[PDB]
DNA sequence: TCTGGGTGGTGGCCGTTTTCGTTGTTTTTTTCTGTCTCGTGCCAGGAGACTAGGGAGTAATCCCCTTGGCGGTTAAAACGCGGGGGACA
DNA sequence: CCCGCGTTTTAACCGCCAAGGGGATTACTCCCTAGTCTCCTGGCACGAGACAGAAAAAAACAACGAAAACGGCCACCACCCAGA
């Protein structure tokens, strides 16, 4: 007898868009991506020790990498008549950029 | 690849004068020993991670000439007297008999008439479904033709012609109760696998509570003074035991003045675990019920073993006519306290003085002896 | 260190789209994410590391980094070189 | 590593040390023996607990070592 | 005996297979021509032998900062329910 | 199928403490590289010759598109069984 107020869908996502285009604070969380370079790093050489500097710096390359890659995937993904991301986009992207074979 | 002689290499007729040792190479820098291969000696990572930074006094080869043969005793001998990964009936896992055809996978115990794993029919197996397919054909007319044959030749059974029928195209299935049978008691509740479990079976701890649990926690509540807090959560107050009606926790300082203290699952009263003497913390299996509750199962001897078990919770079907009270009124030994499955409401007084009468009316009849 | 790529998780994934204008993202994206920043970090890595070995080093610094970077022809301002 | 395995009660030590060495736990202590004998008040004798801590010094010549040893740390800080 | 349902046979329509001719392309033998490969001769860049100097290897010291761990707070991640708008046929 | 909202759980984050590996620097010394003169032989330019390949014409064959035949599905008729 008065339903809650939920907002229509697609709307948070555009208010979440012009918050996160607006800010420039790092997005993924700094423990998992710390712990996710050691772990690659691994597979080259045992007992590598990393300036918090050095991970700070690898994660923002990955961050601008991973944010210019989905601006790229939104622009396939308008492309074919949608407004949904999928993985064929992310892959066409990454085809025409020349990174995938 | 040298061929994998064989080592005899007989040289003229048998003589067998020349050999062919196996090459080892393998079975060797195998690297299974729990750290490098076993002719290798420790690593370089392994020695600076792991550094610090008489055989004529040896009484053992004089054994042999020391031990004598036993034999005493019996001694005589006693000579004398793309596939499914669940089973498709039960639901579980476990080795299956996979269909060539159908997709579905069964146990070995779990077909119609179950099937030995060391003499299996071997070759092809079908699944009932399948072989229902093969002999219908799918088509409509003559699966017709085919069970109203057989209806007509169950005429005696028509009542249950269709039932009938329709058991030879079904796969084997394991029984359970429809939920409009287990809905009539709200505190069972089927398990992960059918481990059909009650309101007596403790929640199960996942692997964070158990296996990530540091020195000092879970099942360590028996390790160190750590859990002191043994202090009433929501209060913050003591857990009083009901028995000593004390709590002990000592000091830091004294450790072993404390004495282990468990919350009942059922009730919520504090027991010193040395007043109900127990050796544990439940933590695992069911749920730790006081001394201080009453009993389900009354098992009675006067052998007459004669069971009486407590009628399992209804759903709110449930009755309760009220009493005119007073002595009789012979429940079972259902009850509902207040100030067909018909769950007495026995109130304060009544309890008073059926006791009172029970116990004086036996006096006076041990009188009668 | 075992499956820290899962530390990556769905809504960090979904706070980096937003920021490239995503409006609505496909369930399948966040694996396919995932996959191309586990390459994109062996693919730099790999170039640090390098870095550090030849300078006789046990800890890879950040201008290692920078310069595998810029290797890769993503230079990085804010980190020194 | 051998004599450190058989430390099972030190190598929680230095922690729990932080935890029950506070204010909060030494209050709870003195406070539980009250209430004890406060239940055994309720549930026994009423009247005759005057005392909930009896902390004895049978040697002298350690409050010098505790002196001492205080003494040094203000010199360092 | 008549009507309805189901099965079997015959006819019609649709789909698939083949069946055929037609271009387009590939393969094969002959021709011939111009660039690849080899040789000759000269020269200038590489080699050899030697001296001088300092860049870097190596040992020693030290002081940063990278690692590890531990506890408390709580922000974020997860899991679930529900619906509608977007994918897609 | 994915967005949105809500409990519920997890662990990230902060901060604080303890330890030491390794970055960074300094001093010593030598072995390696620059430099230079003399020697020469490998590499380059030029000339040549001939055979690998381009071309080409002709035949073979190997992808593209129509009517008949076979098979499958649907409709209609005939026969048999079941019901009225
Ligand atoms: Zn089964
Ligand atoms: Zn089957
Ligand atoms: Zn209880
Ligand atoms: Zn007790």
């Amino acid at each position: 007898v008065k339903k809650p107020h939920r907002y229509r869908p697609g709307t948070v996502a555009l208010r979440e868009i012009r918050r996160y285009q607006k800010s420039t604070e790092l997005l993924i969380r700094k423990l998992p991506f710390q712990r996710l370079v050691r772990e690659i790093a691994q597979d080259f050489k045992t007992d590598l020790r990393f300036q918090s500097s050095a991970v700070m710096a690898l994660q923002e390359a990955s961050e601008a990498y991973l944010v210019a890659l989905f601006e790229d995937t939104n622009l396939c993904a308008i492309h074919a008549k949608r407004v949904t991301i999928m993985p064929k986009d992310i892959q066409l992207a990454r085809r025409i950029r020349g990174e995938r074979a | 690849e040298e061929e994998p002689k064989e080592l005899l290499e007989k040289d003229s007729k048998g003589n067998i004068i020349k050999l062919n040792e196996p090459s080892t190479i393998s079975e060797d820098s195998k690297v299974s020993v729990t750290g490098l291969p076993l002719n290798k000696g420790p690593s370089e990572k392994i020695k600076r991670e792991s550094l610090w930074n008489n055989r004529n006094d040896l009484k053992t080869f004089l054994t042999e000439n020391m031990t004598e043969e036993s034999n005493i005793r019996s001694t005589i001998g006693w000579n004398g007297d793309e596939n499914e990964d669940f089973c498709s009936a039960c639901n579980q896992s476990g080795s299956f008999l996979c269909c060539d055809t159908c997709p579905k996978s069964f146990h070995f115990l779990c077909l119609d008439p179950p099937i030995d794993p060391n003499n299996l029919p071997k070759g092809d197996w079908h699944c009932n479904e399948c072989k229902f397919k093969i002999f219908i054909n799918n088509s409509m007319a003559t699966l017709k033709k085919i069970e109203s044959n057989f209806i007509k030749q169950n005429n005696n059974v028509k009542i249950f012609a269709k039932l009938l029928f329709n058991i030879d195209s079904h796969n084997p299935k394991q029984f359970q109760l429809p939920n409009y049978i287990k809905e009539t008691f709200p505190a069972v509740k089927t398990g992960s696998r059918g481990q059909y479990s009650d309101e007596n079976d403790k929640i199960p701890l996942t692997d964070r509570q158990l296996f990530n649990t540091s020195y000092g926690q879970s099942i360590t509540k028996l390790d160190s003074y750590n859990p002191d807090t043994h202090i009433d959560s929501n209060s913050g107050k003591f857990l009083i035991c009901y028995k000593c009606n004390q709590t002990r926790l000592g000091s830091w300082s004294h450790p072993e003045n404390s004495r282990l203290i468990m919350t009942c699952d059922y009730c919520q009263t504090p027991w010193h675990l040395d007043c109900v003497p127990r050796a544990s913390f439940k933590n695992l299996g069911s749920k730790w019920k006081c001394p201080l509750h009453s009993p389900t199962k009354v098992y009675k001897k006067i052998v007459n073993y004669k069971v009486w078990k407590k009628q399992r919770l209804i759903n709110k079907n449930q009755l309760y006519y009220e009493p005119l009270q007073k002595i009789g009124y012979q429940n079972n030994g259902n009850i509902q306290i207040i100030p067909d499955f018909k769950i007495t409401q026995i109130d304060e007084n009544s309890i008073k003085y059926d006791f009172f009468d029970k116990i004086y009316k036996s006096k006076m009849v041990q009188k009668r002896k | 260190l075992r499956d820290n790529i899962q530390g990556i998780t769905k809504p960090a994934i979904r706070r980096l789209a937003r920021r490239g204008g995503v409006k609505r993202i496909s369930g399948l994206i966040y694996e396919e994410t995932r996959g191309v920043l586990k390459v994109f970090l062996e693919n730099v890595i790999r170039d640090a590391v390098t870095y550090t070995e030849h300078a006789k080093r046990k800890t890879v610094t950040a201008m290692d980094v920078v310069y595998a970077l810029k290797r890769q022809g993503r230079t990085l301002y804010g980190f020194g070189g | 590593v051998f004599f450190k395995s058989l430390d099972h009660l030190g190598l929680t030590f230095k922690q729990a040390d932080k935890k029950l060495l506070t204010t909060k736990q030494l209050i709870s202590e003195i406070s539980s023996i009250k209430v004890d004998q406060t239940n055994k008040k309720i549930h026994w004798l009423t009247p005759k607990p005057k005392s909930q801590l009896d902390f004895d010094f049978p040697d002298k010549n350690i409050f010098y070592d505790i002196l001492c040893l205080a003494d040094t740390f203000i010199t360092h800080t």
